[PDB]
């Protein structure tokens, strides 16, 4: 009992990753559902009494790289609860009949520290429809999860089981019954892409305007959030490449801030950037040409049949999460 | 001897009883 | 020898979940079988004398989320006897021989505290037809389960072995021989769905009538009991979204019982609901539109192939549970 | 040591030889093997040696443990009903010491008889199983089943197995007598219904028992027992359907009748005290309803695998 | 704890194999990307402050024998950081639930020694798109990798997951999303062939010139770097074959610098190389004939349809290394 | 593990013999040569039809190199546990680099893997990739350790494995002088009346056979005199203190008896002749197919 608790004490994250609700762009239905099921019972507990009960499990599914773990980070930031983040390495053990007591002690600690939120990333690994998997450990861990979620002699009140998987049709039917709200996280639209561009650029000194952001959001068709993050990263990395290829420097304006230009200009001090010491550099401003170069350089990730399978699972057993 | 503890292995299960 | 009983004493629940026979919507044959299994041998002991013996095992099976754990809770509430709620985490041990001594001590405690009820949820985890699984755990646990169920020198008289599983065809043939009552719990019909809506709505002030509940039960075609519970939960949470995403409140009829309405009325005061303190709260009552929106949002979970597998199992070795 | 005080039973469950319906060859083989070395001890000496190993197999729920209970009743001998729970320990070496002291106590308590239910729990065919708790226990049972010269007078090992093809070939060859317990035939079905009804009052005749046994096509003993249990429980359900009670004849013995009769006292059923409820009698319709309700618990794959096993090792 | 660290301590290499950036021919874009992503956060950490972050994973794919592991050796040489060289035999274990703990301990050991590089060679052997492979190994190892790369409560800052594969189209979509830069390593051109010849000739005495190397690089079109290395080794072993397969010898000119000759010359002494002692052997000089004989002797290994599949994957989700 | 087969005990295979001879003898005898860019061969593939002296040549290199040897097979590096059939290869290369320089002999490399096409994908990919990383890798620095691979089917290998193997040497069918030399080394020190022209006619007759076939027909021709000694009656006392020799039933003093009453060290064993070898070659049939030679021709044609 105490050894399992000492092994599971490294699962409660005490880092609190600073991702707020305004950092996530789009996904209004998932935002509203997570907002009620996290904020409302711990802020206004007098409403949920009698016939009204909060949501006991939310499943987030979709294509890879859409913001499921980002929404989980936002929940862990704005939850003000003991956020439990487990995976398939904290529950599975080597001994016989010791992987089930781990899940039992995990849910016991979650009930002892209520209100608590359990986030199981990649639930598809633990639950495999119990058809032909490895019998003892697989079927026992599936039945132990099914017992500890609702069961008979448990009465899980106050806890929340968040799921985040990329392939949801490999989930067990009883586990899909336990996840009472299947929220589909789709590829973002134009306003969400423009908001992600404005968030990822942020406080960087740049000459980009609303029309430039609108043209970028219209240009990145079919892209995802990680693709937008890496094209913003490449567009931010490109001024350092211009500083690397910066023959014929030009000191413009305070305390000798050097700036590259065309070869041969006013004050064309032809040197390199190696001998220039720090705390005096001036990087060039960001234009739309660097972002167009990053868009032409970096390709999208997801294809157009996995989206068909996700839409098929949504129209079969899920709801639209905007 | 001492106690005998049952463990678990993987195939592609069994009981490799590694005692102390 | 006493540490085994100290570990097994945590399987006897004492919380008594208040689920009565009127809470269960439908399943009259299963309720009558459970009544003649548990209520009769304690209330009328002068009938089961001689060659007349009570039932010594009942297997509840069906689609996921139909009410097997709910009938187990109702039996634990209205049984007035000792209720054993065990699983795969309370029988499998790390050592050698303890995995069978725990089952032997469990059945010894059940025979010492007669009349007692053993409820094993998800019996398919322990009984895996002993053809390909793990040799030690599978063979020893299954043979000890058979010996403790009937055996030779045990004489299990007065105990009841309840079992609830979603996969009845993956049971061992000897275990299926032991379970002398195969009761199929199906998806609820129209009258069961209407009574389940009447139970789950409760004493919430609504404008719904019996014809409205009948149209709701006719609308939910193929839903399960958990699906009815979550559409009731969504329709009950709908006035919270109505009082959240609306402005221009209006005092109706009482210390300012203000209610959201259309923008522009006799006193459409534009303010926020967060500034409104408690007990001046007049939320809008439930209608059929909120339940229609909950039906349109939430999708059924159970497919139409597992129903064929359960139908094949009924026509092979099963009764009907109405 | 003293932990083997639960392997022997002192209850002696009253199951006589007449209660076991059918199984005449297995019954006479067990009868001679448990009686004739005690009846005529001069008959077994030297060449004409008694049976030292009896194995029973077949479909699940056919009467193997029932025949073991009948042997323990009408044997007048020390019954060692022990399984794999009292043979394996947490330590090393004690799993062999348990079998050693078990056979020592069985030899000290001669004449005795050892019944191992579900012998396949000890025979995992040692593919990649647990070494110290499988292979050493199997070799210890093999060298303690070497009493063809040691235990000529004394112990006798039994065996009941639902799945006998997953058995170790060494102990299969050591078990010299392997009797196949089949599904019961029509005469065994009729006398099993007669035994399971017993002293309960009924209107069922020999033709009714014969057509009941003809209706039960492919049923088993436990299925016949639960059909008899359902037919016994049906008059309690008819009393529970309480409508228009009617007194018959001593000291107000009530009985429910059809709605609308002579003297139909419309009342409840729980308001009346005990020992004055004349219950209805067993017809054939409640038996037919129990037949339509209860399904056969055996399939065809187990039957063809049993046929393959008996044609391979008959 | 101690067992996992004692097993994973052997994955760290401290031998530092001396392969400089000049020892690799061509691959300018891959050289620039690896150069910035390994050099710039170590050399100038003040350039990446806040909004700008370095690359957190680079995939090096292409045909087999193109210099992927050689480029990884160059990074391990001039990285000046901790290098983790893991493979399939160091992560996959025999016990149940041991490989995931090994991956977690590997990333936890790499996070304690920031900055660190993890070179998972042959990622195709550990990623099999989670479609039909082995359930336990596939799902659990890939799930632990996907959680341990970025996750929620990990914060992988200062690590780099270098991956080198030959069949990148058989990788998971989530893993392709994890690897940010998928750099194509194509077949070398004429300039890279001449540069490989100029760095593989070394400092051995030869009469080959710049136009000789240009004609050789024109003749070895359709080959790869391993083929250029083996024809260089074969042309280097051809004078030793001329040493061994010769009977008539000749002593020309300092302290018996003896060489083979034709049968019949000035001092055609017939002896053996076993009779030839040390510090008196002179090898024949190199020419274009030995290199042409080696080129005609060894056949290429790369086919012509997997190049089309690599070009298809490059046009789909790939960069250009050049 | 040390055999006793020198260079002269192998008949034929001149190119493979000289290639292995230089590649395993030139560094260990002349250390003043391999300096700078001169590196020895770090892989040799010996393919061809089965039974053509591949393991015999491997034992010859194991003898004449005077270095440590490792003669594992395909079944030794295949386990049933998950992830245990690669730690064996890792420990193999570790104990090879512990006793450098060393020679590693791996038999049936086509049967070690399954070219990751249709078989077990997890085990096949992990075995193949661990073999490749242990062959070159990054921090594995294999210098002085020679990987000597032999196989019977080379066209079912991987492109990366055939890239890792530097010299793909083909072992062809034996020739006339190779067959006569194999007969001369297989007949041994038995008393024989055979001549060089008899060996030449025998080798002209057995064209298309293999080395194992030549070995078993020599064993048959050596066992046929002691077979005809036992399976005969009506012996004959020829000439010196009861020298008995079998003959036809009915001759000049055909003594009908068995071999039990014949005294020891006086039974005249008949010398083996040409007709025993003719009976052996007329009984024994060739084993190889015809399309495998076309596959070897194609494999040499694009990987010569
Ligand atoms: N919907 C989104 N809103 C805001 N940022 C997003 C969104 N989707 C992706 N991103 C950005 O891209 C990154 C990728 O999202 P992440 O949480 O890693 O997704 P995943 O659940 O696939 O692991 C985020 O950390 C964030 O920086
Ligand atoms: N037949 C039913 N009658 C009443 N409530 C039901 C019924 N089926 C489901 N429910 C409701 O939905 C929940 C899910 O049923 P539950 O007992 O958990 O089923 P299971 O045995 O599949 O786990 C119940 O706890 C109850 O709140
Ligand atoms: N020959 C029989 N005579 C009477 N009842 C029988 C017979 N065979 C089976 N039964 C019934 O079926 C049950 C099966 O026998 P039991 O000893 O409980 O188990 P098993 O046959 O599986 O060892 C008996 O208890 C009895 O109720
Ligand atoms: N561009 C190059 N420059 C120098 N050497 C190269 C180059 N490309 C390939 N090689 C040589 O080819 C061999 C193959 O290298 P490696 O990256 O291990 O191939 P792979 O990883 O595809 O098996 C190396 O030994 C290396 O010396
Ligand atoms: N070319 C050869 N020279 C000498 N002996 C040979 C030759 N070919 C076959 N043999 C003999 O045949 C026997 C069987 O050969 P074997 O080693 O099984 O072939 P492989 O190595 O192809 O498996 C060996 O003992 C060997 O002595
Ligand atoms: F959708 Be992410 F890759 F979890
Ligand atoms: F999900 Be339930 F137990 F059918
Ligand atoms: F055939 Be029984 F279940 F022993
Ligand atoms: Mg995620
Ligand atoms: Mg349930
Ligand atoms: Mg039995
Ligand atoms: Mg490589």
């Amino acid at each position: 009992n105490k050894k399992l608790r000492g092994a599971l004490s490294s699962a409660i994250l005490s880092e609190k990753p600073n991702v707020k609700w305004e950092d996530v762009a789009g996904l209004e239905g998932a935002k509203e559902a997570l907002k009620e099921a996290v904020i409302l019972p711990v802020k206004f507990p007098h409403l949920f009494k009698g016939n009204r009960k909060p949501t006991s499990g939310i499943l987030l599914y979709g294509p890879p790289g859409t913001g499921k773990s980002y929404l989980a980070k936002a929940v862990a930031t704005e939850a003000n609860s003991t956020f439990f983040s487990v995976s398939s390495s904290d529950l599975v053990s080597k001994w016989m009949g010791e992987s089930e007591k781990l899940v039992k002690q995990l849910f016991a600690m979650a009930r002892e520290n209520k209100p608590s939120i359990i986030f199981i990333d990649e639930v598809d690994a633990l639950t495999g429809t119990r058809g032909e998997g490895e019998s003892e450990a697989s079927r026992r861990i599936k039945t132990e999860l099914l017992v500890q979620m609702n069961g008979v002699g448990n009465d899980s009140q106050g806890v929340l089981v968040l799921g985040a998987t990329n392939i949801p049709w490999q989930l067990d039917s009883a586990i899909r019954r336990r996840f009472e709200r299947r929220i589909y996280i789709p590829l973002p639209d134009l306003a969400a892409r423009t908001t992600m561009f404005e968030i990822n650029v942020g406080d960087t000194p740049c000459v980009l305007t609303k029309e430039d952001y609108r043209t970028l959001g219209a240009m990145t068709e079919g892209y995802s959030g990680s693709d937008i993050a890496v094209v913003v990263k490449d567009a931010l990395m490109q001024p350092i490449r211009k500083i690397q290829s910066a023959t014929h420097f030009k000191d413009v304006s305070e305390t000798r801030k050097l700036t590259p230009c065309s070869p041969g200009d006013d004050g064309a001090i032809e040197m390199s950037w190696t001998d220039i010491e720090a705390d005096e550099l001036k990087e060039p401003d960001l234009t739309i040409k660097d972002f167009l170069k990053a868009i032409k350089s970096t390709r999208p990730t997801v294809n157009e049949d996995d989206l068909l399978k996700q839409e098929q699972f949504t129209r079969d057993f899920g709801q639209e999460g905007n | 001897g001492g106690d005998e503890i049952v463990n678990k292995v993987l195939g592609g299960x069994x009981x490799x009883x590694x005692x102390x």
